[PDB]
């Protein structure tokens, strides 16, 4: 009748689901030192202005 | 009384013992004090914080011609507000207190 | 939900028929409204819908064509007529001076001109609130805000006072309190202002302005910015034609790229919208300042400098006077930064200045006028900028950070200064010390950014200023967990000082591996770093492989002799394993100190040197050698000072155990000398353990013991050393606590193998153990001080070593067995072995025998050998002949016990029924 | 004269900090500050070898 160590497992993926995505932006580099530039460089998006 | 063995204290400095050298670290231009990516760091937490203030009038500006009756008819009362009026959630949501 | 748009038509009463004529105020309007005041004329028209028609013509983009009509009402209607008249010219001039794109003088003309005919207004009525509501709002668009809001509650207070004048009461004014809400936002009460926007949220849901925006202001203001946005949407949801709301949609856009991205891909996406979005409300709002700051943002993060530059000049510049200012300030601060980027400081100064000078809160902009002056080589200057940010901003991680690195750039540079005291040095390093922890203190706190694993680097070197150098091992291995977890090289810069952060705790095996990596990491053809990292693996494998480190030493003296480390080194390992005959020494070291005779390191191991040998050359030269060194290279040099003390010290003792009159008062003098120079050393240094422990000697030798007990124990908790383990034994053998006495004594002998002081300690501790048997008429420990002075003897004539020594422990000997023999002799029977007494018969005569051999010698005057001689002759006749009465005594004794089991035996044999 | 010119070591040199010299290793392996003896030396000592 323990048949629940299926759902304290979907727990703990969901748990490490957590950690990859808080892992994923602390490495993201538009959060890091001079990747905001990098990352505003890499945009395919041109205004056309002069002023 | 009568045990001969003299008592020395010593000091005794010791030879220099020079230990494995450090070697000064590469420059990194982008964590000195005067980087400009302390600023970005910073700009990313409290981006358009300055603007949101439109202008002196608070992006709200005063017209007294917005309200029918009034101005034309001498009819104040469009300025004392609906009463038994129905919000709808997604205004509703918004007396709340901040958090 | 409710509606108050206005009436699309309007019927007038025509005069000739009795019936309307109809005009849709959409479409209907004549281009020029002439052609409406003759209709108004003729038919004579209320005034009402002279009104009506101007207030149609104002809501739908023609505001000119509203006021002219009602300039020509003017003439038609005469004096109280006017009144309303007057009142709607206000409200209109008053909405052509919120010209956004408009000029400074044209704004004070519609200004001067709403004040006129209100003026007029409040001279027909003064209580019409339209009239009143007009003063307040003057008073705001003229900055006066005290005198708004004050007006505005004289006001709110006259009109609760004419209905409790007239027995009533009034439901809220939405107004009043939509002027009273913006004036507490001016006042940067947000909360209160918040609590008004939200009361006017439930009184009237379709209020123009929207008071949504406000309440998001609030919200802003209140850090609950998300929820700001939200309303900020609601408000463009229920209106997609208010630019204002789009404008505000559009920070939130620029706000929730960074707050709501969950990876790069997610980022670009967000901010790539949003600059989108900024192009299309732009294309058609170009004189927007919010919009042209977020163009200079852009211009900024993608490199273009000049751009920025150009928005600031040609367009932010010409309509200033009419920005506000909080908004002046960031387009001045991007100008700045623009500067800054192209590296012409002077003009990013100028320009933080102005943005300071608009907004003096600026955060970022303060942050940047400190950098342009750390960039103009103002470092004082831009300290005292930053920490008067820093006294309103203390939880600011990247204000920390800055701080930090400048008080530990200041550390730094004090320490390779010769004029810093070590006050100004420990006060440096613990300023930057705590900027920077709690920079790391704030950073980790938050769990979205990384800490700049620069800051783990400079405080592992701060560590290493304060003397502890496992806080700097573990802060530069957090340094290397970080960047491995980013997936990031490791220097090998950052190898190898984690190596020699291992090294100097004691872990040789990981300092060796860390040590391999570097090398590994470095070209094959390079040897400047190659020449550190040999001599880095030979330093650390010198107690474990010595014979790699003695091979990689004489590399590098013979292909590169400058480098002074190796040549100290490979001298000292030959040196003190006897490697290296004295004469080729004493030549090695002279050619190693008069080729390098100002470096301090070959100064202290040439005096080290001469100190060592005690023969080839002795305490003349070690005392010109250290003067020389203090009085021509340093003369605050701990080192030179310390030996000068220590020599000043044994002639001090040396004189204190002599009777001459003149000379045991140099010997007060030494003292005093030596007292001196460790004084000075702990005014160069107060960490200077081994000055503390000269303190520590000088202490015990006045026979001042609990202080100097105190010192040596402090001392030992820093310094794992045979000198002050022996200390400790020296001076609780003079506590006559002989138990930790010999604790100790066989404790520096447990730890540190050294032979030429271990016959010493065995005879010391020969003399403790007598000690305590004296003191207990004990022959246990009398036996115990035996075999150690038996084997203190057998090691000094293996050494060879002085005949001083070897005779004074034969007299040790041979005063222990007459010592045992004399208090055998006073014992109960019952308490005696036979054999015990026969060991100490043979005893005796070995005592004799050596006390012979110490009268003979032609040279021994620690006794006077005439107590001597009378201690041969009693060893030789009497103390002899008492030992076998008691040895007879014992063995008769031995049988009388067998006499009287047997007679035990006997009565229990008896008692049997 | 002096030691010889090597150009190899002397960019060593410039690439070399001093973890532990001489001087400071009279520090131990954990500070202790010992400045209070400056004042007790010249209550305890001096002022009672002074008495000659």
């Amino acid at each position: 009748k323990a048949k629940e160590i299926a759902q304290q497992e979907k727990l703990q993926e969901d748990k490490d689901a957590k950690d990859k995505r808080e892992k994923e932006l602390l490495v993201a580099q538009f959060r890091r030192l001079g990747g905001l530039e990098r990352m505003v460089g890499e945009l395919d998006i041109k205004f056309d202005l002069k002023f | 009384q009568e045990y001969i063995a003299p008592i020395k204290y010593q000091n005794s400095l010791p030879v220099p013992q020079l230990p494995p050298k450090l070697l000064v670290y590469p420059e990194s231009p982008e964590t000195n004090a005067d980087s400009s990516q302390l600023i970005n760091s910073l700009y990313i937490k409290t981006n358009v914080t300055n603007l949101i203030q439109q202008d002196e009038d608070l992006g709200m500006p005063v017209d007294l011609m917005k309200f029918p009756g009034l101005l034309n008819k001498l009819d104040s009362k469009l300025l004392y507000g609906f009463d038994n009026v129905k919000l709808d959630k997604d205004d509703r949501i918004l007396l709340r207190d901040p958090r | 939900y409710p509606s108050m748009e206005w009436p699309t038509s309007l019927d007038i009463p025509l005069k000739a028929s009795e019936e309307l004529v109809g005009i849709d105020l959409e479409t209907d309007l004549p281009d020029d409204p002439t052609d409406l005041k003759t209709l108004l004329v003729e038919e004579n028209s209320e005034k009402e819908h002279w009104l009506t028609i101007a207030l149609a013509y104002c809501n739908h983009g023609k505001t000119n064509e509203g006021i002219k009509l009602i300039e020509m009402a003017l003439d038609v209607f005469q004096n109280s007529e006017r009144a309303s008249l007057h009142t709607f010219l206000t409200w209109a001039h008053l909405n052509l001076a919120k010209g956004q794109s408009l000029s400074v003088e044209t704004k004070e003309h519609e200004l001067t001109q709403a004040e006129l005919n209100l003026k007029d207004a409040i001279g027909f009525d003064p209580t019409w609130i339209g009239n009143m509501l007009a003063t307040v709002e003057l008073y705001y668009q003229r900055g006066h805000y005290d005198k708004a809001l004050e007006t505005s509650d004289l006001f709110v207070k006259s009109i609760h006072a004419e209905d409790h004048r007239s027995g009533r009461q009034s439901k809220p004014n939405c107004l009043f309190l939509l002027l009273r809400a913006k004036l507490l936002y001016q006042k940067k009460n947000y909360m209160a202002s918040l609590k008004i926007f939200q009361e006017l949220l439930v009184i009237n849901p379709v209020l123009q302005p929207d008071p949504r925006i406000g309440i998001g202001l609030c919200f802003w203001q209140l850090k609950d910015s998300k929820m700001a946005i939200k309303s900020w949407q609601r408000a463009l949801q229920l209106n997609p034609k208010n630019t204002s709301a789009s404008i505000l949609v559009l920070l939130g856009e620029f706000r929730e790229s960074f707050t709501n991205s969950t990876n790069d891909k997610t980022f670009k996406e967000a901010f790539t919208k949003a600059l989108s979005d900024l192009n299309n409300i732009f294309s058609e709002n170009q004189h927007n300042p919010v919009l042209l700051t977020l163009l200079q943002t852009y211009y900024y993060f993608k490199g273009d400098y000049q751009t920025v530059l150009d928005i600031y000049h040609h367009r932010i510049l010409k309509m200033s006077p009419m920005i506000a200012k909080i908004v002046l300030s960031e387009s001045s601060f991007w100008c700045g930064r623009a500067h800054y980027a192209l590296g012409d400081y002077r003009k990013s100064f100028i320009m933080f200045q102005e943005s300071l000078k608009k907004n003096e809160d600026n955060l970022l902009a303060k942050l940047g006028l400190g950098q342009t002056q750390i960039k103009n080589n103002l470092l004082e200057e831009s300290i005292i900028t930053f920490e008067n940010l820093y006294k309103t901003n203390e939880s600011l991680q990247e204000l920390n950070y800055i701080l930090g690195m400048l008080y530990a750039g200041k550390a730094f540079d004090a320490k390779t200064a010769k004029n810093t005291s070590a006050k100004e040095q420990s006060n440096l390093n613990e300023k930057a010390l705590k900027y920077l922890e709690r920079y790391l203190k704030l950073t980790l706190a938050t769990k979205n950014q990384l800490v700049i694993s620069r800051a783990y680097l400079v405080i592992s070197q701060l560590y290493e200023l304060q003397n502890q150098y496992k806080t700097s091992l573990d802060y530069l291995s957090k340094a290397l967990e970080e960047m491995e977890f980013i997936k990031k090289e490791i220097p090998l810069e950052v190898l190898n000082n984690l190596a020699c952060y291992h090294f100097i705790n004691g872990d040789f095996i990981k300092a060796d591996d860390l040590f391999k990596q570097a090398k590994a990491k470095v070209s094959d053809k390079d040897e400047s770093v190659n020449i550190t990292l040999e001599y880095n693996i030979a330093r650390t494998n010198e107690k474990n492989d010595c014979e790699k480190s003695e091979s990689i030493y004489s590399q590098v003296t013979s292909l590169h002799p400058a480098y002074i480390a190796a040549r100290i080194r490979n001298l000292y390992l030959k040196f003190a394993q006897s490697k290296i005959e004295d004469s080729d020494m004493s030549t090695e070291m002279n050619k190693l100190l008069d080729l390098n005779k100002s470096d301090l390191e070959i100064r202290s191991f040439y005096g080290w040197y001469l100190k060592n040998s005690k023969e080839r050359k002795n305490n003349e030269k070690s005392t010109t050698h250290n003067k020389e060194t203090l009085v021509k290279y340093n003369s605050h040099d701990a080192y030179a000072l310390i030996s000068l003390a220590n020599l000043y010290v044994t002639i001090a003792r040396d004189g204190k155990k002599s009777r001459n009159p003149k000379e045991q008062e140099k010997s007060k003098h030494s003292y005093l000398k030596a007292i001196q120079l460790y004084q000075k050393v702990l005014q160069v240094d107060p960490f200077n353990i081994f000055a503390a422990q000269g303190l520590a000697i000088i202490f015990a030798e006045s026979k001042r013991l609990g202080p100097a007990l105190e010192i040596l124990r402090k001392v030992r908790d820093s310094l794992d050393n045979e000198d002050v383990q022996l200390n400790l034994a020296h001076c609780y053998l003079e506590m006559r606590e002989y138990g930790k006495a010999i604790e100790n004594y066989e404790l520096v002998l447990k730890k540190f193998d050294n032979e030429k002081t271990r016959p010493h300690i065995l005879n010391l501790l020969g003399r403790a153990w007598y000690a305590r048997a004296i003191k207990e008429r004990s022959v246990n420990f009398y036996q115990k001080a035996l075999e150690n002075a038996k084997t203190a003897l057998d090691l000094f004539v293996k050494e060879s070593s002085k005949s001083k020594f070897i005779h004074s422990v034969k007299f040790n000997i041979a005063l222990l067995h007459f010592q045992i023999a004399e208090t055998l002799r006073r014992s109960n029977p019952k308490f005696r072995t036979v054999q015990q007494i026969k060991d100490s018969l043979e005893g005796l005569k070995e005592g004799l025998e050596l006390f012979r051999e110490l009268n003979d010698l032609k040279e021994f005057n620690m006794i006077p050998k005439e107590e001597l001689e009378q201690r041969i002759q009693l060893g030789e006749t009497t103390m002899k002949s008492a030992l076998e009465r008691s040895l007879n005594e014992q063995e008769e004794f031995e049988k009388e016990q067998s006499a009287k089991i047997d007679e035990a035996r006997k009565i229990l044999e008896e008692n049997e029924l | 004269d002096s030691e010889v010119s090597d150009p190899v070591v002397v960019e060593t040199m410039k690439h070399e900090r001093i973890l532990v010299d001489h001087n400071s290793a009279l520090r131990g392996a954990k500070p202790i500050n010992f400045g209070y003896l400056i004042k007790d030396a010249e209550l305890k000592l001096v002022q009672s070898i002074k008495g000659s």
